[PDB]
């Protein structure tokens, strides 16, 4: 019967889709390890795919996976327990690690480019004919944490040039300085920004970018995490 | 309250972008067109440019054509009158020639004739559309990927329009254009084959959409959980993973005990989508060509 | 074990209840108090669904069907053969359903993530409720439920709608099958858009979303953009099930006659209800 046919090789076709989907997915963080670091004996049931080489624009190079998987940072954890399946407590302040919600991934440190090469994310000032034009102006705006307190103000919006929308704010320091915090991190209110993920004194430590006028992938990477580790970690300081 | 990401809070506004440049020809590209704040809460503010070369105009032509040869036989239904029109608008119907004319083009316009004249254009409508998908990929240099899964859409709609009805002898057996005429059509269509609960591709078909609601709610949900970390840069992410896919693999890891990468999600996407019409399209062509009733053909093949 | 940049995130912290007590993992699945919460009530589930086979006289699972109480039982208990252990089930299940959300909250919180994931997952569970918990009680009987069997339950969407004549009729479900077409769609095009620039013409650079946005621009004169179409496929899918749980609370409380007589207030308006020609006159 031509339908029980159809259909029978309708299921082949179907796990055979589903091991190739589920080994390409594999192409990042296998083969899996023991909390040590070292190879795990059990991998399971689906092999490695044979690796895949993306070339990268802008004389960048190119991305081979799956390959050597390697944190190349630093991870300030220890275990709780005698076995495996437990949490890793921080083995110091865990904002300043860079672990648990606090965590950044040691991506390039160069920025992401647009089509034509040029960096994506610049501040308004330095991106030619941009400007706010819907909603509340932030540029200005006091910024306060989720200790009720003023930690600086807004002095620029981080703009995505090709996509055409906002991706930080610049907050200048009592001392000066500035750092950048996700737009995702806050919210615009009539007359302040406000901070939910940190307190005002967590604003300082908030990593800093090493040229004013870009942010490398790592640096946002460092930035991101810290700011969504308040949620954990200024906990105490805060008081929603 | 933490802000969600379903809205803007601020948009920003730069230069009309007028892209990327690869081998499109630039002389087929509008210039742009306004840019709409209120669209700018949700996605891009930016109408425009598009591009419009001879295939397109060809695909567009077409298809108002096909629109409307549809309108003046609806408006003919209304008796010319615009009140009649709008009260009638969902009963109307542009009914396939009679059984009795079976394949061929020698039906009255006003009984099957105007049906065929519709599909004719409709069928250079959606068909140079998909080279237009091809084309437009071709010139920017990338893959193929959405001209392969518009095919899968076309599979149903060439099944249900062309292929069943020639395998099957007549026009008559191919869908009406009317908005209830064609509920009707599916509706009769499940219970003179009966049931289409019992065709096995019917319900894979289902599997596949409701599972494309799941996939798309869950990750949808994800990158946008994800986007103080900048997850919706996903080439990027591809490229160069950050703590955004990492945090997006481990949520599902420790939920379900599995997970994805950014670029594999995509690819569980594509399929999740395509194999809806896939199967479907599969289900309806068997449907009266090999299988006259899917309760009868159930008993006997488990 | 763990996934290669697993560790750094498998810290203490962000449970809602019991603090550190089930604050670790299973192989890679984290536990929490409502791992626990979801396990028993699954289990449960499971044990009395078998329980229910035995009682059935069945271990075939295209055959193993619970039915809710019968029309006669009304909003009150039944005897487990007879009902009840649906009834059972359904708390069991609505409980593990919930614990799952719940857990998945907690994972958020541990990861500082959004709850979107979970707040998405809400509006499957709800629809869920409507069938087996909001319209029964609105229409007064757990036997308006649905059956949990493969066939059966199939058996029951289609008698249920048949109770309304074509279901197609009724103007929410029109909209719920809208928001699923439109989602697949969306789907499509999603994933291919992105595979299409990360998989290039052969031996070409990994293209950008600019030419994302450029290839959607060149084909419909229009790009949402990589944050957009990800806020929409989360909008569709979940404007498809919300309209999914609205057509069947509406069906059979506030409308419960055929669905295709509905349409006549917008044909009977007076300034063109009598009015000849069309198909209406
Ligand atoms: C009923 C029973 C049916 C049984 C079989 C049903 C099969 C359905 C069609 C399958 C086609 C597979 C296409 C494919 O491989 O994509 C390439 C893709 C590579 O994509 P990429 O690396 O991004 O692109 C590389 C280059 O850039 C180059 O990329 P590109 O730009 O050229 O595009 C890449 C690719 C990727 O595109 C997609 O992934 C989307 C797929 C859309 C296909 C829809 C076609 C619809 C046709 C309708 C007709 C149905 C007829 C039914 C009768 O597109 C294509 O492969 C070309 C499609 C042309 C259509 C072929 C017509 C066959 C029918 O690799 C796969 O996706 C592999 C698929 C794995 C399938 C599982 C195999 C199991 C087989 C059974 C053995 C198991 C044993 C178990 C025990
Ligand atoms: C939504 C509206 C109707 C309904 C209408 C239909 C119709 C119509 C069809 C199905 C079909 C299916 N339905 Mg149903 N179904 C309903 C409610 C449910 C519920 C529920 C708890 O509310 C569940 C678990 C299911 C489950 C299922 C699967 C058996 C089958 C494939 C679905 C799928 O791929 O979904 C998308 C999800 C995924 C792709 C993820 C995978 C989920 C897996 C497959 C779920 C398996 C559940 C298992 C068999 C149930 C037992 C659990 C154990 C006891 C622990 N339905 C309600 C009453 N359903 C199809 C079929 O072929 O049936 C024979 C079909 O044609
Ligand atoms: C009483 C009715 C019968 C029934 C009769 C049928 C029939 C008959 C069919 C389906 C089909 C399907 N049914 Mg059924 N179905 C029933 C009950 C159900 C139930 C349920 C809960 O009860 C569900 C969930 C479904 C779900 C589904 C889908 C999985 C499937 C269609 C997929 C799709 O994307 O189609 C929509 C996608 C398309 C139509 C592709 C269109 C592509 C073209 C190329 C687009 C061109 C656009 C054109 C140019 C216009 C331009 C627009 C401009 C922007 C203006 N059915 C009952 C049993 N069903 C279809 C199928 O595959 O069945 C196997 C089908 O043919
Ligand atoms: C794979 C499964 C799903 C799928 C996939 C899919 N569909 C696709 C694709 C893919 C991958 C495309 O690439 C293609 C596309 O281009 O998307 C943007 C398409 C597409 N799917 C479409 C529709 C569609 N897809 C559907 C379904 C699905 N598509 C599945 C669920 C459905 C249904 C019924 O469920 C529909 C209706 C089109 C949007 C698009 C194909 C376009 C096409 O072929 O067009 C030819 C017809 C015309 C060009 C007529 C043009 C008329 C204009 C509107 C001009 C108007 C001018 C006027 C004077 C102004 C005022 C009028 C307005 C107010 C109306
Ligand atoms: C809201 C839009 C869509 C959506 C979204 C969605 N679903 C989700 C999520 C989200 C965001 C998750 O986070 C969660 C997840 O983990 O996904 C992997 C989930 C999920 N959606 C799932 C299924 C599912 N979703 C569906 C639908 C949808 N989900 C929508 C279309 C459907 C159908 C039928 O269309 C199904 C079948 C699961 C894979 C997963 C939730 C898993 C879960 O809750 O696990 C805990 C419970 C158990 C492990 C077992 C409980 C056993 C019971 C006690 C007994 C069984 C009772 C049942 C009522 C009998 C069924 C018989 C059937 C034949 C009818
Ligand atoms: C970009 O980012 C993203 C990712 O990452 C990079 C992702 O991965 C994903 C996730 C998506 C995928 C991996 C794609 C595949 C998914 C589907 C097609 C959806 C359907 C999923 C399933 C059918 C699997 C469902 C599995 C479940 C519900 C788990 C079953 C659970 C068990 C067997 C164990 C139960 C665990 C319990 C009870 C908790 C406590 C445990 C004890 C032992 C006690 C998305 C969306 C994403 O967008
Ligand atoms: C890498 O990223 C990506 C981008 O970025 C670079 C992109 O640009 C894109 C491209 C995306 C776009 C260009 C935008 C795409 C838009 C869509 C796919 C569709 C959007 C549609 C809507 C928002 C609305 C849909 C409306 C629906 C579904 C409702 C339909 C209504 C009916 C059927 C009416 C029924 C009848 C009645 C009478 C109603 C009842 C009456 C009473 C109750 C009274 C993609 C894919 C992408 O991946
Ligand atoms: C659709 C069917 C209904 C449900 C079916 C799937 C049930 C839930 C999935 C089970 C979850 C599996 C995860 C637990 C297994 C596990 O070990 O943890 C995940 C592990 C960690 O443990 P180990 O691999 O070290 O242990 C190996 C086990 N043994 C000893 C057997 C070799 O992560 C992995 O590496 C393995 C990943 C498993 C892949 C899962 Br089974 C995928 Br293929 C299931 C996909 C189901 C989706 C169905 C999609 C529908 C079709 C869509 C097509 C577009
Ligand atoms: C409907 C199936 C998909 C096809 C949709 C695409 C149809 C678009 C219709 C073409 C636009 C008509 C207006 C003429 C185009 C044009 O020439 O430029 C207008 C302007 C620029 O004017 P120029 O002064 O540069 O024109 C110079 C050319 N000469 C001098 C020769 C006239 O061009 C545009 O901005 C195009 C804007 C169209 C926006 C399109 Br309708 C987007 Br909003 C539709 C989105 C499609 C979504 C498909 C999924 C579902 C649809 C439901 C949502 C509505
Ligand atoms: C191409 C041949 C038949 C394919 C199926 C077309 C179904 C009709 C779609 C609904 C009718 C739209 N209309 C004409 C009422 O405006
Ligand atoms: C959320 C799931 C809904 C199932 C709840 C069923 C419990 C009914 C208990 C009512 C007992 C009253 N009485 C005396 C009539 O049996
Ligand atoms: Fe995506
Ligand atoms: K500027």
């Amino acid at each position: 019967d031509l339908a029980s046919l159809a259909i029978y090789s309708f299921w082949i076709f179907l796990a055979g889709l589903i091991y190739y989907l589920q080994t390409e997915n594999m192409r990042e963080g296998y083969p899996l390890e023991n909390e040590d670091g070292t190879p795990a004996a059990n991998q399971g049931p689906f092999p490695l795919p044979k690796p895949k080489t993306f070339i990268l624009p802008h004389g960048r190079g190119t991305l081979t996976v799956p390959g050597p998987e390697s944190e190349d940072r630093p991870i300030a954890l220890a275990r709780t327990a005698v076995s495996e399946g437990f949490p890793h407590a921080p083995t110091g302040d865990p904002m300043k690690d860079g672990v648990g919600p606090a965590s950044w991934v040691a991506r390039r440190d160069l920025p992401e480019l647009d089509g034509h090469g040029h960096n994506k994310i610049k501040p308004m000032k330095a991106a030619a004919g941009f400007h706010v034009s819907a909603g509340k102006n932030p540029i200005g705006l006091p910024v306060r944490g989720c200790d009720l307190e003023i930690a600086g103000k807004v002095v620029d919006i981080w703009v995505d040039i090709p996509e055409q929308m906002a991706r930080f704010l610049e907050v200048e320091l009592k001392d000066g300085s500035t750092r950048l915090l996700p737009m995702q991190m806050v919210k615009v209110q009539s007359n302040r920004v406000h901070v939910n993920a940190l307190s005002s004194d967590l604003f300082a430590g908030i990593p800093t970018i090493k040229s004013p006028t870009e942010v490398t992938l790592l640096e946002e990477d460092k930035i991101c995490g810290y700011v969504a580790g308040g949620l954990m970690y200024a906990a105490p300081k805060r008081k929603s | 309250a933490e802000y969600q990401n379903i809205f803007s809070q601020v948009q920003v506004r730069g230069p009309a972008d007028l892209g990327m440049t690869e081998d499109v020809n630039l002389a087929n590209r509008s210039g742009v067109g306004p840019f709409s704040t209120l669209l700018g809460w949700f996605g891009n503010a930016q109408l425009g440019p598009i591009y419009l070369g001879s295939l397109g105009v060809l695909s567009l032509f077409s298809g108002l054509m096909w629109f409307f040869t549809i309108g003046i036989w609806f408006w003919y239904q209304a008796g010319w009158n615009p009140a009649v029109f709008l009260r009638d608008l969902f009963f109307f119907s542009l009914e396939p020639p009679a059984p009795e004319y079976g394949l061929s083009f020698a039906a009255p316009l006003k009984e099957g004739g105007l049906w065929l004249i519709a599909s004719f254009f409709m069928f250079v409508a959606v068909w140079s559309w998909w080279g237009r998908t091809y084309l437009r990929a071709q010139a920017l240099g990338m893959g193929k990927h959405t001209a392969w899964a518009f095919l899968s859409a076309i599979w149903l709609w060439m099944v249900l329009g062309f292929i069943r009805p020639i395998l099957m002898g007549s026009w008559s057996e191919a869908v009406p254009y009317g908005i209830f005429s064609h509920l009707d059509w599916t509706n009769n269509f499940s219970l003179v084959h009966g049931n289409l609960f019992y065709n096995p591709f019917h319900g894979l078909s289902i599997a596949f959409l409701y599972g494309s609601a799941l996939l798309f709610a869950m990750h949808g949900a994800t990158i946008l959980a994800v986007s103080r970390f900048g997850g919706e840069r996903e080439l990027e992410q591809i490229a160069d993973r950050g703590t955004a896919a990492e945090r997006a693999a481990l949520f599902w890891r420790w939920t379900m005990g599995f997970n994805a990468t950014m670029e594999g999600i995509h690819r569980w996407a594509i399929w999740m989508a395509v194999l809806v019409t896939l199967t479907g399209g599969i289900g309806i062509l068997l449907s009266g060509t090999v299988v006259d009733n899917w309760y009868v053909w159930g008993q006997n093949h488990g | 074990a763990l996934l290669s940049f697993e560790r750094k995130y498998r810290v203490p912290g962000g449970t809602l209840v019991g603090g550190n007590l089930f604050d670790f993992w299973v192989g890679p699945f984290y536990v929490g108090f409502f791992g626990v919460a979801t396990f028993f009530f699954a289990a449960l589930g499971i044990i009395l669904i078998a329980w229910s086979a035995v009682l059935q006289g069945t271990w075939n699972p295209q055959l193993i069907s619970v039915y809710p109480p019968a029309l006669e039982y009304g909003l009150g208990g039944a005897p487990l053969a007879k009902g009840g252990l649906w009834q059972i089930i359904t708390i069991c299940a609505t409980g593990a359903f919930v614990s799952w959300a719940l857990r998945e909250v907690e994972i958020c919180r541990k990861l500082g993530i959004g709850y979107h994931i979970p707040f998405a997952f809400a509006f499957a569970i709800l629809a869920y409720l409507t069938l087996v918990l909001f319209r029964p009680v609105m229409m007064g009987a757990w036997g308006y439920a649905f059956p949990y069997g493969i066939w059966t339950h199939l058996d029951w969407v289609s008698n249920t709608g048949y109770t309304y004549g074509n279901f197609h009729y009724n103007p929410a479900h029109m909209i719920a099958i809208s928001f699923f077409f439109t989602n697949a769609l969306a789907l499509a095009l999603h994933g291919a858009l992105v595979l299409s620039a990360a998989n290039p013409e052969k031996g070409k650079e990994m293209r950008t979303p600019d030419h994302e946005d450029t290839f959607f621009r060149d084909l419909v004169g229009y790009s949402i953009g990589t944050l957009g179409i990800h806020r929409l496929g989360l909008l569709l899918s979940l404007s498809a099930v919300f309209f999914s749980a609205l057509c069947m609370i509406i069906t059979g409380t506030i409308w419960f006659d055929q669905w295709v007589d509905w349409w006549q207030w917008w044909v009977k308006l007076p300034w063109w209800a009598n009015i000849p020609g069309g198909i209406n006159g």
